[PDB]
């Protein structure tokens, strides 16, 4: 349903992550065709107060004047709606609703905002969700059976009690091949080759002595998964595997390119 | 003086900007300024306007402005974030000429370092790669899951002189080969330990 | 009829903008400037890991510094100097 | 036909390695500011314990 | 409009700003081009160019015609072109025939 | 030995 | 849009009116293609539907690459198989979805297993849990006449990660035993049910519930996304 | 070929079970933490009397 250019996603994460928690805000720009398919191309970072920002961020001269400026040498069409930048927890909007819900119909019903999370999303899967005006009207969309993943939110009572008003739908994504593609020696005996095969073979010596002690010891009188893998005195044997792995990616490969 | 780092924030911004100006005609060196922290190695982290580029179509001897518009977006992003200073400016790929060095010089106003050349490094995207690693789906990063100068070029080429160097090269290879032989052994042993673990496991599951 | 209400009423508009504020819990940073995240000790509270202000002066955040922390999100705020009790009812006043 | 789904299994092993080493990465959101620290005491089994907050 | 640029040029620019949203401007007919301003309802800061004014160099007409051509093209348009100087010779007429208090 | 130089 | 659902001139009228709906015109176009598609397998029509100026912000990739696949099945199976191409490699996820759908009747009679296999590797290369849904749909629509073996094929691929494809498998194999209760459907149903997989639950339900026009009505029945009209 | 194929089924099902409890592991840890304590022992129908 709701679409994004994902430049709005990166400027979104930029403005959010830059200003935590401070709940930074802004408002994006796009176009409407039907019920709720909203292409969002650019988010507009409206400025920050001291520590608590509200409807006062809806300024005359900043969004009006700069909407004229990047209307001229940039994004031409009308705005969509706002956003909000929840740090930490996730998505529920208690004091946010009185500062956001009444603002929409001043413009249009074709107006969404979105709460994001640049703290708990360290991921490559960032928490994004728009919503509705279900302040009132408890009075269609076959969806293939209610869309799936909003019968799986973090089902928490204050969140789901917020979801009575909220009703998120989807977040689509676009990108192009160009952008995709874009994003996608030596050292020899300085001291290097010696002093990382003079090092690691010594831990292979006495760590293989402790591997000897491990195989001698656990051979008999062993039960219950070696007392839960020796959480204590970690860790024999695997250490040897790791050591073996470290040199054979190094003492060959760039040495190979030496040839 | 250090090099440049990168943030693909400005890369997606300029790429979307040439998705903007790509109407009928107008293959244009669209110059827009950057704002961000400038110090030792940086990127000038965020883009700006352009005052879009048109000369005649190729007669590139006439300019774009305002300096008050420089401090429109650069001035009123200070109301949003105050960490920034202009150095960076871009244009299209890949051709440059005296127009571009004349906007380095003529429209200078700070810009000591701004190549979009020794400052040549295309960065890491610190602390905001969450908006990159979500944007690195189908086909993935690797796959994830998988005359004077040229006169001085060949001054440092010739080496077949194997007496000394050859012997040395032979030797090092031998020593490192040995290391690998030593290793490729203890992982074979611990692999065999996993074999007897699996065989006694399924042997007891009989 | 207007300057009176402007001065001694519009000066008292400050109650809403100050009423918007939220207050900040205090604590002592057990240092370990774990770079992007520090471990602080609240006063009657647990030790725990906190993120940072992102343009704070980290280089002088010494182990054993009173720092103010956010309540809901809990990121560290503006620092504090080392406190004093009502030792103000001790030093600042006696029988001289 | 049993050669058909032979090409299925190799692709599924490869792609489950793709999203598997991609799938040790979605668990790293639960470690996020701010998390209370409290010392570890006795381990009892596999992935549970009796940590002391 | 867009007005190009020590006694005649001073007076001719000082009244032409506030003579007539019909935004003012101030460019030159100099070398490598100075624009200094755009279409803005602020008119008096053109007078700010009068403080530290310095005509010292060479005049080029057609390039400044290209300056007002662009800066007024990407906004009616009017090119006010002051001259007290010999303009040498070299498309200037026939390009803008389809251009148009 | 570049041809000669299974581990994966 | 409704009018098309209810039922050369007709075709072109639909296009004109179906190429303007942009709500009613989307569903209308879908229905139009469906009841006019048959099996023309003509270059003109194909390219026309394919290139509706990239977007025309139409309902989900033109009802899921409707026109193309529909007409392909409508006229043939060999030429339709040849076309699978665009959607299959088409950049847009929707294009690929459409391709999968078309490879929906193309080579029925459990046909060119080369094609099947190819689809199968695309059936696990899908960007998300959708295109995979379409892959399952195609699977179910093929392995038509033959079966008892279909269950085994779907068996291993039935349950896995991204619990959207799991449900898809159901429909893909559901069709195989329309028809009949067993050929391993019952065996591979109970285990799949009673699970959070929200979409999966519904898939199980429909499987439990479960000639050229009868071919079509199930092929569109996996467009359980859009509205009711199935 | 079918026997070796079912060995590959064992490999694929094993890795798929790994990604099962990793995926529902990352949604799983959003639940609660059990307490711990000594008791004086029960008397009756269910019962404990913990402390």
């Amino acid at each position: 349903q709701v679409y994004i250019s994902s430049l709005a996603l990166l400027k979104m994460l930029k403005h959010g992550r830059a200003g935590v928690p401070m709940e930074v805000m802004g408002l994006m720009l796009g176009e409407f065709v039907d019920d709720y398919t909203v292409r969002v191309i650019d988010v507009f970072a409206m400025p920050q107060s001291g520590t608590g920002v509200s409807v006062e961020a809806v300024d005359p001269v900043f969004q009006a004047k700069m909407l004229d400026m990047l209307k001229q040498t940039g994004r031409p069409e009308m705005v969509v709606g706002w956003y909000h930048s929840h740090p930490g927890f996730g998505c529920w909007l208690s004091g946010v609703d009185i500062n956001t819900q009444q603002s929409f119909e001043a413009l249009s019903e074709r107006a969404v905002a979105v709460v994001v999370d640049p703290i708990q999303s360290v991921k490559g899967k960032v928490v994004i969700d728009a919503f509705r005006l279900i302040n009132a009207n408890m009075m269609p969309r076959q969806t293939t059976s209610n869309l799936g993943h909003l019968n799986k939110p973090s089902i928490q009572a204050l969140i789901h009690g917020l979801n009575r008003h909220y009703y998120s739908i989807t977040i689509n994504y676009r990108k192009n091949e160009l952008e995709q593609k874009m994003l996608l020696l030596t050292l020899q005996d300085y001291s290097e080759h010696c002093k990382h095969n003079e090092s690691v073979v010594k831990e292979m010596l006495e760590l293989a002595k402790n591997y000897n002690k491990a195989v001698e010891e656990e051979d008999k009188m062993t039960p219950e998964q070696l007392a839960i893998k020796n959480v204590g005195k970690q860790d024999p044997k695997r250490h040897l595997e790791e050591h073996v792995d470290v040199l054979m990616t190094s003492n060959i490969v760039q040495c190979l390119a030496a040839m | 003086v250090q090099k440049v780092v990168v943030h693909p924030l400005v890369l997606l911004s300029v790429v979307d900007h040439f998705n903007r100006i790509g109407k009928v005609g107008n293959q244009k060196r669209v110059v827009g300024v950057l704002l961000g922290s400038w110090q030792k190695k940086v990127l000038d982290v965020s883009n700006s306007f352009a005052v879009p580029f048109d000369e005649d179509d190729k007669d590139d001897s006439v300019w774009f402005l305002d300096h008050d518009y420089l401090e429109n977006m650069y001035g009123m992003f200070k109301k949003v974030n105050a960490r920034e200073r202009i150095v960076g400016w871009y244009h299209t790929g890949p051709k440059l000429h005296k127009n571009d060095i004349a906007i380095n010089e003529l429209m200078k106003r700070y810009c000591p370092n701004s190549v979009l050349h020794v400052t040549s490094e295309i960065g890491a995207e610190e602390a905001e790669e969450v908006g990159v690693e979500h944007l690195l789906r189908d086909i993935k990063d690797t796959t994830v899951g998988t005359i004077y100068q040229l006169q001085d070029v060949f001054n440092l080429l010739p080496d077949v002189s194997l007496q000394e160097f050859v012997k040395a090269f032979y030797l090092k290879t031998n020593d490192q080969m040995v290391v690998v032989y030593l290793a490729s052994l203890i992982r074979s042993v611990v692999a065999l330990h996993n074999l007897i673990n699996n065989k006694i496991a399924n042997r007891d599951a009989e | 009829q207007l300057k009176e209400l402007t001065k001694q009423y519009e000066k008292s508009e400050n109650d809403l903008k100050a009423l918007q504020s939220v207050g900040q819990i205090v604590g002592e940073v057990l240092k370990q400037l774990t770079e992007e995240k520090f471990i602080v000790k609240a006063t009657n509270g647990p030790r725990y890991v906190v993120g940072c202000r992102r343009q704070l002066d980290k280089s002088k955040l010494k182990p054993g510094t009173r720092v103010a922390l956010d309540m809901t999100t809990l990121t560290i705020m503006r620092y504090l100097p080392r406190e004093v009790d009502p030792l103000v009812y001790n030093m600042s006043h006696e029988d001289p | 036909f049993l050669e058909v789904q032979e090409e299925y299994i190799k692709d599924e092993q490869k792609n489950l390695k793709k999203e598997f080493l991609h799938a040790q990465e979605e668990v790293k959101r639960i470690q996020s500011i701010p998390l209370v620290i409290g010392q570890f005491l006795e381990a009892v089994d596999q992935n549970t314990a009796i940590v002391g907050s | 409009t867009m007005v190009c640029v020590l006694q005649a040029q001073q007076d001719a620019v000082n009244i032409v700003c506030h003579s007539k949203e019909n935004n003012v401007g101030l460019i030159t007919l100099a070398n490598d081009c100075e624009v200094l301003t755009t279409l803005t309802p602020d008119t008096g800061r053109i007078l700010s160019k009068l403080h530290t004014v310095q005509p010292k160099g060479k005049i080029t007409f057609c390039t400044g015609i290209r300056v007002a051509h662009l800066a007024l093209k990407h906004r009616k348009m009017r090119i006010i072109a002051f001259v007290g100087s010999p303009v040498e010779d070299n498309k200037l007429a026939k390009r803008l025939k389809k251009e148009k208090g | 030995q570049v041809i000669e130089y299974m581990i994966v | 849009h409704g009018g098309s659902l209810g039922l050369q001139d007709v075709y072109d009228l639909l296009k004109t009116n179906l190429y303007q709906d942009d709500a009613v015109t989307g569903e209308a176009a879908g229905l139009a293609l469906g009841l006019v598609m048959l099996g023309s397998k003509n270059a003109q029509a194909i390219e026309d539907m394919v290139g509706y100026a990239q977007e025309t912000q139409h309902e989900k990739i033109l009802r899921g690459l409707a026109v193309g696949i529909a007409l392909v099945m409508y006229g043939r199976m060999e030429e339709a198989d040849a076309l699978i191409e665009s959607l299959c490699r088409d950049k847009d996820p929707i294009l690929r979805r459409s391709g999968m759908y078309t490879v929906a009747m193309a080579y029925c009679g459990s046909g060119n297993n080369k094609a099947i296999r190819r689809l199968l590797h695309v059936a696990v290369s899908d960007v998300n849990d959708d295109v995979r849904r379409a892959a399952v749909e195609s699977l179910g629509f093929i392995l038509f006449r033959t079966p008892e073996q279909c269950p085994s094929v779907v068996s291993l691929l039935s349950e896995s990660y991204n619990p959207h494809v799991r449900y898809g498998a159901a429909m893909a194999l559901g069709i195989c035993c329309a028809g009949t209760g067993n050929k391993e459907a019952i065996n591979l149903l109970e285990p799949m049910t009673n699970d959070p997989v929200n979409y999966v639950r519904q898939g199980a339900l429909i499987a439990s519930a479960l000639h050229m026009p009868s071919v079509v009505g199930v092929l569109v029945f996996t467009q359980f996304w859009f509205w009711f009209p199935l | 070929k079918s026997q070796n194929l079912r060995r590959l089924q064992a490999q694929r099902n094993e890795l798929n079970a790994k990604v099962r409890l990793l995926r529902e592991e990352l949604q799983l840890l959003q639940e609660q933490g059990s307490y711990v304590g000594e008791v004086v022992r029960a008397m009756d129908k269910k019962k404990v009397l913990v402390k």
